[PDB]
């Protein structure tokens, strides 16, 4: 009910360290694919943790 | 033998670490992939190297 | 063994069948039948029906 939102901006994002940081199975995306996240890029990224 | 994060990487049309440098499958691949956990046999308390 | 479920070792066996172009060598368990001719029959030649 009090989920924390973190704004990510003004940096270079590498998504290959997400597997090193946390022990999960599926990097379940909806509008994109996991293997193509390092090529194209966005405006802002938000992280919501609960 | 691979890690648990990269079991889904053994598929036609994948990129990254295993699929680009170690084991690549063709785009028109026909066949089956069988994967199961082997933490009992392929792991050690000191670290399996 | 103290790692998470995403960092466990996994054994992977990949079976790679190739479709039939040469005469077939490996085939599943099925009983063969005598060959009949000049009759409207259903046939099964090396897995393809008709
Ligand atoms: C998380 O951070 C703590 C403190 O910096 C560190 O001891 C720990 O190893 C980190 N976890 C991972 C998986 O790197």
């Amino acid at each position: 009910y009090a989920w924390n939102r973190k704004r990510i901006s003004n940096c270079v994002a590498d998504y290959s360290v997400i597997y090193n940081f946390a022990p999960f199975f599926a990097f379940k995306c909806y509008g994109v694919s996991p293997t193509k996240l390092n090529d194209l890029c966005f405006t802002n990224v938000y992280a919501d943790s609960f | 033998v691979i890690r648990g994060n990269e079991v889904s990487q053994i598929a036609p049309g994948q990129t990254g670490n295993i699929a680009d440098y170690n084991y690549k499958l063709p785009d028109d691949f026909t066949g089956c992939v069988i994967a199961w956990n082997s933490n009992k046999l392929d792991s050690k308390p000191s670290g399996n190297y | 063994p103290t790692y998470g479920v995403g960092h466990q070792p996994y054994r992977v066996v990949v079976l790679s069948f190739e479709l039939l172009h040469a005469p077939a060598t490996v085939c599943g368990p099925k009983k063969s039948t005598n060959l009949v001719k000049n009759k409207c029959v259903n046939f099964n030649f090396n897995g393809l029906t008709g």
